[PDB]
């Protein structure tokens, strides 16, 4: 259940991000945003609540709020399990104004289901609250996300935060001696020089998708993670993006077949993007959380809280030894 | 013998093989884009 919704949510977010900025790199963590919004829904009731759950792509005629929260509790436990092969961690936290009293049911559920520890913070000292949240994210992301919070309105009552850290080694690592500056074509006639990594003579999952005019390959990390790489033919990127969905992803995976490949060329690169998700959440039906009709009463016992802003930042580093990727989501909440 | 050359914009989907989570999703339109 949670798996299907989280994938549906991933591709819906992707499509909206591409719409907003058609010419930009994209990098985000769907699981971080889903978990942060599910955390928020722990404190929601009535229309505010049902909008979030449906915006996260859950079918409430087949699931309930308690089952959704248990799904996320189990997901967080599974992701944070020890591994000798891959570094993977996800944390949640809430930064709460010192003079504010919270429902015991919320504080207890947030700990038990989301592993969240509350942090008393003086939001009226913006620069202290700002560094306090940013240090927590910076530390959780091993230094990769440093400025998740750019501005904090002084009347902020609470900020919910999720971060994810991912660091893995390739099953088949690249040799840096084989990394050479080469062209990366931004368009059919414009290029930039980048370090191009290469592997030689390898057998990997492969699928030439003639229906969508793209090539799919799968590169494994050591541990339970892998990466699907999709290469549209020239001028076919938009056509492929339009076909992204759980069914297309399932079709690609079911069509992959091991195949010997003479040469694989992949850039060494690092990219980051920072997002204001207010627009996209609005388009998914998550609206009442942002208005005076906001019902976050399950947090303090009163309908006196409203979301002001949801932000997301993510960083992806791809290199010869493996991949490092990190992201965090923050939900800013003010008095209603 | 075939060649796979990622020298134009491409997509990257990092997934957990088991929990089927998408950990990260990326489009690389310019590896040097500021």
């Amino acid at each position: 259940g949670l798996a299907s919704a989280n994938v549906d949510f991933a591709f819906s977010l992707y499509k909206q991000l591409v719409l907003k900025a058609p010419d930009k790199n994209v990098i985000f963590s769907p699981v971080s945003i889903s978990t942060a919004l599910a955390f928020l829904s722990l404190g929601a009731h009535n229309t505010t609540l049902t909008e979030i759950l449906k915006g996260l792509k859950f079918n409430l005629t087949e699931t309930s709020e308690a089952e959704i929260h248990q799904s996320f509790q189990h997901l967080l436990r599974t992701l944070n399990q020890s591994s000798d092969e891959l570094q993977l961690s996800m944390g949640n936290a809430m930064f709460v104004k010192e003079q504010l009293s919270l429902l015991d049911r919320f504080t207890e559920d947030a700990k038990r289901l989301y592993g969240s520890e509350a942090f008393a913070t003086d939001f009226q000292d913006s620069a202290a609250a700002k560094k306090l949240i940013n240090d927590y994210v910076k530390n959780g992301t091993r230094g990769k996300i440093t400025d998740l919070i750019k501005d904090l309105d002084s009347q902020t009552m609470m900020v919910l935060v999720n971060y994810i850290f991912f660091k893995a080694k390739w099953e088949m690592p690249f040799d840096p001696q084989d990394t050479h500056q080469s062209r990366f074509y931004l368009s059919k006639k414009k290029w930039v020089m980048v370090p191009m990594m290469s592997l030689h003579h390898l057998t990997i999952p492969y699928f030439r998708d003639e229906e969508l005019s793209c090539t799919v390959v799968q590169l494994n990390y050591t541990g339970n993670a892998s990466v699907f790489f999709i290469l549209p033919d020239q001028d076919k990127m938009e056509e492929v993006e339009a076909m992204l969905s759980r069914e297309t992803l399932a079709r690609w995976g079911d069509s992959l077949e091991f195949r010997e490949i003479g040469e694989l060329y992949l850039p060494k690169f690092s990219i980051s993007r920072d997002y204001n998700l207010n627009d996209i959440l609005l388009q998914l039906g998550i609206e009442e959380a942002f208005t005076s009709k906001a019902d976050l009463s399950g947090i303090t016992g009163a309908r006196n809280l409203a979301v002001s802003q949801v932000v997301h930042k993510a960083v992806l580093d791809v290199f010869e030894e493996g991949t490092e990727a990190s992201a965090a989501t923050a939900v800013k909440i003010t008095l209603l | 013998r075939t060649i796979v050359r990622f020298n134009r914009p491409f997509l990257m989907i990092i997934v957990d093989h088991f929990t089927w989570s998408i950990f990260f999703m990326s489009k690389v339109t310019n590896p040097k884009q500021a």
